[PDB]
């Protein structure tokens, strides 16, 4: 058979296709804009700077020009129709310079073509007298040889070896559409935007063809998923890329003004179809699609375009080279941005589902009640009332492994409840027990008792807590017996006084698994008791997707390896420009920007790979025995989080960089310059503001010290001026010692009128920069 | 019809009951529904619908209550109370309003014919004014509102069918939906009509000065607003990726945008953002505040101040010198 | 000349910024607030949901003076 | 616009003068926005974001620009007519 | 004016010092406006709106105007009379 089965059976959206087509369209929208300026700007050494006088023959009166063609390594030039004074008089010499930037070499390759304005010139022009002036790409060797009518005398510095071999050097970098957008010679009708539009359309319909193959014509036996391997087998990816190229390639030659808008409509409908059929894609059929598209592009760049070639007065050349560098920088930045976007925003649906899942888990675990804790011995009714029904209840709770308990003993008891006021935060801090024990209490009578040591492992350390920071170990109580004896075990532990006295925290944590959304979650609760009696509470739910290395070549692995290669490329490019100017490359962005970008790029990939390894290790450890151990996935959930943040940070930088690239528009270049020149003034203003703020803050903190709660007008006029929200509402609870950085932001929001002082400075600077870019 | 709830867009099918007119019978029905388990792990959404009249002021009220059960567990409730007027012509003021509506339709016809009389041959470009664009958007919104009103009030057959027998369920959801749509369209139209008043306040040399300043400033204001929005969205995506799974204020991208706009007003709650990430939490907040109030708010001032001074200088050098 | 003034000012400031440390780091605020919660907001009795901060009648004062006041004064206390 | 959109749901926009006072209090950051966003999911936040942007980043700066230019011109021409004659 | 209008009702304007401090806190965004409107339905909102408008858009901008003009003049005289030899 049928072969066009109706797509779109569901409503979910795939972000990979949308992101990649958006990138591929934005890069074209910027490349066309720069290329228009490049084309409008240029719409106007092969030889030496010596004379080219030729007077060895007469009878050559005809107003015509001559052509000196010098080939080489990516260097070529045509003729030179200059404006001289001789004007090709009766038996006169035509000697003049030329604006030919062809950087040829001193090889035996130079062609001299003598035209004829009507009658042929009978004069014998030996050569141009020049030995070495600028580049010395040829030598002054006499030829004086006649050729056909307006033909060229082939020489050094009509067999089949010279009929079309000239095209092998002419159109080698001109007909090859990819490496020709910045290598087009003048006098050609390509406008330098046509060769960009056609190739953009070309890659667009490679993407569309691959998407439509993967989405609509899988009827082989369905050709994918069931019998397909995500890892490339040189058939699942390369073979389809080649056939997708061949089946739709001829329209490129067919399309190769008004015929050009239909190109935009064709690319629009192609991306629309790719997005429409792109919705119903499993995670593998998307990375496979990406690899097939990349393979098709690589095939069209190496083995097809090369096989279609068979059938004031000195500074105007700096701009073209600058723009040529700009194109390479633009392509590199687009590729890097696409890689980062795929690394960070490949699982947005999982992001929303994870938020919902963690919210649901907290609200069905009676988080309000757990944080409404009053002491350290009523948690047993808590467990018997809300925990065991939640775990062993015949309801929606796929646990994936039995729970666990890991308390502390501290090897020393604690005093009784404090009459009146209790400990401030974490008073009476001693040691931590690490020895063996026996049943009932810590007293080994015959040997290894039930209360084993349960030594810490090497995973998911700590949890910077209220009293101290444990890492992995404690009193490991399995609390198993899923069917009915879990309550019996809890009652036996309570009756035998397992952790009655000398118990800091509880540290209860098991697991979660949402079969529908496809994301797992690690729940970890703790009931750290600072004093005997009243206790605190702190729970954390981390949702994450368990993806492992042994799954093949999933998207995170591909993005990680691409990020690693980008990092190493940046590192070598920075080391070259570091060693080339030796030392003292300081007081600049320079190293302190490139090295930090390299650090972020490497760290992102390294943390993602570490997370992938840890997930696989923990999963293969869990399959060993299910009703035997716990395996504590809690470490993996941390790593993923870190990885995510790193990627986000990277993307942030890239976006900021995009802003500073808007200075390429002439009128928009001021904004970047102003902020660059006002930095010393702004830094001085901030220094003055922070000194004044420190003085006032010390005055305020040292001023009251009384707790009078009355209108002490003399003392009040200073303290209670912005204290209605500052004294105890801004951040006096615990942020003064937990997050000192947040306090300055909170007090800069309140007093945001002072920050208007910058308007005094920036304005002036801006005005100055509009007096030096308009009048002069 | 579809609903567009919070998590998804639910269809208009499912398993339904019409309850009774008496407390006892409805209580028995819901007890029977609860006994033979009706809501189980497969349940995804539940709706309750009814309406009231209140003859004192002639105004119906349509009530809908929705409860969503996401696959990840939990409950999400939402509600909707919508008043309607379906018996318009009862008093003289209603006839006055009808006459005013007819006058509005005549005014819209006059404006559109005046528009087409001019766009035909006179000034074929016509789009380099920004007042013509406002006029065309105004008439488009007005004709859309008129079409919605005609399509909505022309059929009230649900009310007529309900008046036959009154022991059935009156279905007024489409009427409420179209009332909300009409209200939105009319509010936007009124806003733009009131904005259009700037076209006539140039009665002295101060109004023209300010208008010229704004017109000459719009271009580079756009030029810098591009950068401002790029940086704004760069902060928003970072907040979404870092805090979007724990804070409920950054759970969705548009919610991140709204929270960032609320931070400028000073309506921030730090008590939840701070513990979502001990590092990168305070950093984001402080850098956002500094670079939003100390830097980007002041470049707008620099630009506006420069263009206003330049306009005044040109207007004072041209004058008193000729 | 300026360098001498600078160094003597830094010495006079480094001595002063640590002399004030011993005034604000004595945890007097903790004791004062502990006493404030001990004497102010504790209810007069378990059967009345009122405290000294929300007194409204003379009978409330008579209840307070035989109640939370005596408990706070009688249970490092009672100078004279 | 706010009166027509939220006039029957929020209670800070019940009457026109209430809308004016609420708009004056938005500038100082004294509203909920939890009830504005739920009363109308689209066109509710649009109003809020556009209002905040246009009030803070445009009109306040125009007020200060006018004041700065006038003060500079007054000081300049009083320094011109005086101390130069 | 606030003391004479809201003196016997609001408890934030019960004494003159409280009136001054309440106005200072209003500038910094500590508005209540509930009992302000309850106490006097007209001339209560009028006071609030006029105070907010004048203190937010006009009066606090003149300090910045003075500072801006002084900075411009200082920079001009320091960069023009110097930096020329
Ligand atoms: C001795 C140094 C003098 C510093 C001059 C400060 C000028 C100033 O604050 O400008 C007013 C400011 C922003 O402008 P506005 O629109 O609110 O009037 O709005 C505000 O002021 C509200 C913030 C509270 C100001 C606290 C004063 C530091
Ligand atoms: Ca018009």
């Amino acid at each position: 058979h049928v072969r066009f089965v109706f797509p779109e059976p569901t409503a979910d959206v795939n972000y990979i296709v949308m992101l990649t087509c958006a990138v591929c369209l934005v890069t074209y929208m910027v490349m066309a804009a720069i290329l228009h300026k490049l084309d409008q700007l240029d719409a106007s050494r092969f030889k030496y700077e010596i004379l080219v006088k030729t007077g060895w023959g007469r009878g050559s009166g005809t107003t015509a020009h001559v052509g000196i063609m010098l080939y080489g390594v990516d260097s070529r030039s045509g003729h030179r129709h200059l404006d001289g004074d001789r004007a090709f008089h009766r038996n006169s010499l035509d000697i003049f310079r030329i604006a030919t930037p062809h950087s040829l070499g001193s090889v035996w390759k130079i062609r001299v073509w003598h035209d004829n304005k009507g009658l042929s010139p009978a004069w014998f022009l030996q050569h141009v007298i020049v030995r070495d002036l600028q580049t010395a790409r040829s030598a002054f060797f006499l030829v004086n040889d006649w050729l056909s009518v307006e033909t060229e005398a082939n020489g050094g510095l009509l067999r089949f070896r010279r009929l079309l071999v000239a095209e092998l050097q002419r159109g080698f970098f001109d007909k090859h559409i990819w490496l020709s957008i910045w290598d087009r010679p003048p006098r050609s009708r390509f406008t330098r935007i046509q060769r960009a539009t056609c190739c953009v359309l070309l890659i667009c319909l490679f993407l569309g063809a691959n998407a439509v193959w993967y989405g609509a014509v899988g009827d082989s036996a369905y050709s994918t998923g069931h019998v397909s391997r995500l890892s490339p087998l040189s058939v699942d990816t390369v073979a389809v890329g080649l056939v997708s190229s061949v089946v739709v390639y001829p329209v490129y030659l067919a399309i190769l003004s008004l015929a050009h808008g239909l190109s935009l409509l064709l690319v629009a409908v192609a991306v629309a179809v790719s997005g429409w059929v792109g919705a119903s894609f499993p995670p593998g059929v998307s990375v496979a699609w990406l690899l097939s598209s990349s393979a098709s592009f690589l095939a069209s760049f190496l083995g097809w375009e090369p096989l279609k070639v068979l059938l004031l007065a000195k500074e105007e050349a700096r701009k073209v080279k600058r723009l040529h560098g700009m194109l390479r920088s633009l392509l590199v930045y687009m590729l890097f941005l696409l890689v980062t976007l795929l690394a960070s925003y490949g699982d947005a649906s999982c992001h929303g589902h994870a938020y919902r899942l963690q919210s649901a888990i907290k609200q069905e675990l009676h988080s309000r009640a757990f944080l409404a804790i009053t002491r350290s011995e009523e948690l047993w009714p808590w467990m018997a009332h809300v925990l065991l029904p939640y775990v062993h209840g015949n309801q929606s709770s796929p646990e994936l492994g039995p729970p666990r308990l890991r308390q502390v003993r501290l090897q020393e008891a604690l005093y009784p409840d404090p009459p009146g006021p209790r400990v401030h935060t974490c008073s009476a801090a001693g040691g931590f027990s690490t020895s063996d024990y026996d049943v009932g209490w810590e007293s080994p009578h015959n040997g290894s008792g039930t209360w084993a040591y349960s030594a810490p492992d090497l995973l998911g350390a700590w949890s910077w807590g209220s009293c101290a920071v444990y890492d992995s170990g404690g009193y490991v109580q399995e609390l198993g017996l899923s069917l009915e004896e879990s309550r019996d075990r809890l009652r036996f532990l309570q009756l035998h006084n397992w952790l009655d006295n000398r118990s800091r925290a509880v540290f209860l944590e098991l697991t979660r698994y949402s079969p529908a959304v496809g994301l797992h979650a690690a729940v970890t609760l703790r009931l750290e008791f600072p004093a005997a009696g009243r206790a605190l509470a702190a729970l954390s739910v981390r949702p994450f997707a368990l993806r492992r290395l042994s799954a093949g070549l999933s998207l995170p692995l591909l993005t990680s390896v691409c990020l690693l290669l980008f990092a190493v490329h940046f590192a070598v490019a920075e080391a070259r420009t570091w060693h080339r100017e030796g030392r003292w490359r300081v007081l600049r962005l320079g190293a302190w920007a490139r090295w930090l970008l390299v650090a972020l790029t490497a760290a992102t990939a390294l943390v993602r790979l570490a997370q992938l390894g840890a997930a696989d290790r923990q999963w293969t450890r869990f399959v060993r025995g299910r009703p035997r151990r716990f395996t504590s996935f809690d470490q993996v959930a941390q790593l993923s989080s870190a990885a995510r943040g790193l990627a986000a940070s990277l993307l942030f930088l890239l976006l900021v960089k995009a802003a500073q690239q808007l200075r390429f528009v002439r009128q928009w270049s001021v904004f970047g310059k102003t902020l660059c020149r006002a930095l010393p003034e702004l830094l001085g203003v901030t220094l003055g503001l922070v000194v004044l703020g420190v003085a006032y803050a010390q005055l305020a903190i040292l001023l009251v010290s009384s707790c009078v709660d009355s209108l002490w007008s003399v003392a009040q006029a200073l303290l209670v001026l912005c204290p209605g929200t500052g004294l105890s509402t801004l951040c006096p609870a615990e942020s003064w010692h937990l997050s000192p950085l947040l306090c300055v932001g909170l007090w800069a929001l309140r007093l945001w009128g002072a920050l208007r002082l910058g308007a005094v400075i920036l304005r002036w600077r801006y005005h100055a920069l509009r007096g030096e870019l308009y009048r002069p | 019809s579809s609903h567009w709830g919070i998590i998804a867009t639910y269809s208009g099918a499912g398993y339904y009951l019409d309850l009774s007119r008496t407390r006892e019978e409805t209580a028995a029905q819901v007890a029977s529904l609860k006994k033979n388990v009706w809501l189980d792990r497969g349940t995804r959404a539940t709706f309750i619908d009814f309406s009231v009249y209140n003859a004192n002021i002639n105004l119906f009220c349509v009530v809908r209550l929705l409860v969503e059960f996401p696959a990840t567990g939990g409950v999400i409730p939402s509600w909707q109370f919508q008043p309607l007027k379906l018996i318009r012509y009862v008093t003289t003021f209603d006839f006055f309003l009808a006459a005013c509506e007819i006058i509005f339709c005549f005014f819209i016809f006059y404006y559109v014919v005046e528009e087409i009389l001019e766009i035909r041959i006179h000034k074929l470009h016509y789009f380099r004014s920004f007042w013509n664009c406002l006029d065309v958007v105004i008439v488009v919104l007005s004709v859309v509102a008129i079409g919605i009103n005609i399509y909505r009030t022309s059929n009230v057959e649900v009310l007529l069918q309900f008046l036959e027998d009154q022991n059935t369920f009156p279905n007024f959801e489409h009427l409420a939906y179209w009332q909300i749509q009409f209200n939105n369209i009319a509010a936007v139209t009124v806003f733009f009509v009131w904005i259009k008043l700037f076209k006539f306040i140039n009665f002295n040399r101060t109004m023209s000065q300010l208008s010229t300043t704004m017109s000459r400033c719009a271009k580079d204001l756009f030029g810098f607003a591009i950068m401002f929005f790029i940086i704004f969205l760069a902060y928003a995506q970072l907040a979404y990726l870092v805090f979007g799974t724990q804070v409920d204020d950054f759970s969705t991208f548009q919610e991140c945008i709204f929270t960032q706009f609320r931070i400028i007003l000073g309506d921030i709650n730090f008590a939840e953002i701070e513990e979502a990430n001990r590092v990168l939490g305070p950093i984001y907040f402080t850098t956002f505040v500094f670079f939003m109030f100390f830097i980007l708010l002041n470049m707008f001032l620099a630009i506006i101040n420069d263009t206003y001074s330049e306009v005044k200088s040109d207007l004072a050098q041209q004058k008193a010198e000729m | 000349s300026v360098l001498r003034e600078l160094v003597t000012y830094l010495l006079f400031l480094i001595v002063l910024c640590i002399l004030t440390y011993g005034m604000m780091s004595s945890n007097v605020y903790y004791y004062t607030r502990m006493m404030s919660q001990l004497f102010l907001d504790t209810p007069v009795s378990k059967t009345e949901k009122t405290n000294f901060k929300t007194l409204s009648s003379m009978e409330d004062f008579w209840k307070f003076t035989e109640g939370s006041l005596l408990d706070g004064l009688y249970w490092n206390l009672l100078l004279g």
